């Protein structure tokens, strides 16, 4: 607090919009080494993905 | 040469008759990769008397 | 043989929506339907570019 | 395909002695994916001539 | 625990008998023939199905529901840890934590 | 005014 | 098919590793040069196709 | 680049729909 | 090549042409309300030579 | 910039047309066949590179 | 194959992306109540079976 | 108002189908006969006064 700092002058923060992806695109991993899915039957590990 | 209002195509005949049928069946088989369609007329009477 | 129970102007109103489009405004019959401004109705508070 | 089918293979029901249905053989079959004309020519004659057997 | 690989290069080595012309092309065109095709099979021959066993479960109940056994040649088996083992297929198993 | 009014078929070249 | 399997309990969880034992045999044809053509049947879970 | 599906069209019938031999 | 085409449906037979004709019956009189087309193929092969 | 997330629970959740058993039970027996397989590409194919 | 792209010049590190335009594709079968069995291919720039 | 153009240079551009050689003189030997001559309308015709 002094006399100059009177004449401080604010500007609004820059706009920043945060939320998920279009269609959440990365909440699942497709196309990916380490984390690809799995269908299959009980009877049979046979990955149909 | 002889007809006048069927030569110029205002009246009888569509393409699809007074064309010869050679062209007729390269139009269809061509037509979506060539289109020949626009470039003849197709005459539309009114039906008068009824 | 009108009745008590029925609802011909509303079923008039659903009919014009089923057979055109209601955005388009038809001076003669005063077709302009009843809207309001979504901006209005559900507020997108944004904040100001200032 | 419809003229060289698999066989449909019945299945049994011991307390009743009855045919359980069935369905194709999707338990015996070669892979020709990576044959030539030839080569696939041949896995077909071999599942003609089963099916004749099988018919017979 | 730090350990890492780097592989700088990969070349392929292929050994040849230095067989005479005509016999490698006499070779070659009996090779060649439909009726003198090549064939193997896998020493293991058979099909590798794992199931899950829960902690302290003493019951490992399992099933097919229809299937054609022809030429089948007769069921083999072990246990095995989850620790001790990778699920593969997936390229890399982020859960394979043993070494 | 005018009058645009064909069709076609299969992905044939042209003529048989 | 039905099987069961009694064992001792442990504090780990565990795989059942069961090996149906098939025949898993492959032909190979080489018709002309640089042609590899190859035809597999494992005979029973047979296989994929 | 390429959508494609089954599409030989019938509407519903004289019964119309879901009685599938004529 | 060509069986392994036409087995994966990239060359060859329409849907209307390899399904079983039962197939294509009950696609056809049930597409109102549960429509199975979108689960098969169609090939569509181009011209080639002329 | 300090955002996080957590998940709390993944559910599956899955519909069914209420179609006739008999016939639903006559659509499986035609999608059962082999010269009956569904087929599909990915719906913009192609190598990514 | 050789592709030469020339291209503005831009101050921060950049990448070209190719699709090299395919079929890539799947067929699937579903023989008995217990199990789906699937068949891939991609035309050219295959990946096997 | 002081406009002004000038006019450096007139070129016609023209784009040809690559139709094969012997498929586009069959279409041609067809377009030649006098029960093929093309017609056109003004698009949108009258006499105007």
């Amino acid at each position: 607090s002094s006399e100059t700092n009177l004449t401080q002058q604010s500007m609004p923060n820059r706009p920043n919009y945060i939320g998920f992806r279009d269609n959440f695109v990365g909440l699942m991993y497709y196309n990916s080494t380490g984390n690809m899915g799995v269908l299959a039957g009980q009877a049979s590990q046979l990955n149909a993905v | 040469m002889m007809p006048q209002w069927a030569y110029m195509h205002i009246a009888g005949q569509d393409a699809s008759e007074y064309l010869s049928p050679g062209l007729v069946q390269f139009a269809r088989a061509t037509d979506t990769y060539f289109s020949l369609g626009n470039k003849f007329r197709n005459p539309t009477v009114a039906p008068t008397h009824d | 043989v009108d009745l008590q129970d029925r609802n011909t102007e509303l079923s008039y109103q659903l009919l014009l929506d089923s057979l055109g489009d209601r955005t388009r405004y038809f001076s003669m019959w005063n077709s302009a339907v009843d809207s309001y401004d979504p901006d209005v109705r559900i507020i997108e508070n944004h904040g100001v570019e200032d | 395909s419809k003229e060289i089918p698999t066989p449909y293979m019945w299945s049994y029901q011991p307390q009743m002695g009855l045919a359980a249905g069935a369905s194709q053989d999707y338990s015996t079959r070669m892979n020709w994916l990576s044959a030539g004309p030839s080569m696939i020519s041949r896995v077909n004659g071999v599942r003609n001539h089963r099916n004749q057997i099988l018919l017979e | 625990d730090g350990a890492s690989v780097r592989f700088d290069s990969v070349n392929l080595y292929a050994t040849f008998f230095p067989m005479a012309h005509n016999t490698a092309s006499t070779l070659e065109a009996m090779l060649r023939n439909d009726t003198n095709d090549q064939s193997f099979n896998d020493y293991l021959s058979a099909a590798n199905m794992l199931y899950p066993i829960p902690a302290k479960a003493t019951n490992v109940p399992i099933s097919i529901p229809s299937r054609n056994w022809a030429a089948f040649r007769g069921w083999s088996f072990t246990r095995l840890k989850t620790k001790e083992t990778p699920s593969l297929g997936s390229g890399f198993d982020p859960y394979f934590v043993y070494s | 005014m005018g009058t645009w009014n064909e069709i076609g078929t299969s992905q044939l070249n042209g003529g048989a | 098919l039905d099987m069961t399997f009694e064992v001792d309990p442990m504090d780990e969880p565990t795989l059942l590793y069961l090996l149906f034992e098939v025949f898993d045999v492959v032909r190979v044809h080489q018709p002309h040069r640089g042609v590899i053509e190859a035809v597999y049947l494992r005979t029973p879970f047979s296989a994929g196709n | 680049d390429i959508n494609f599906a089954s599409l030989a069209p019938r509407h519903g019938t004289r019964p119309f729909m879901g009685t599938w031999n004529e």
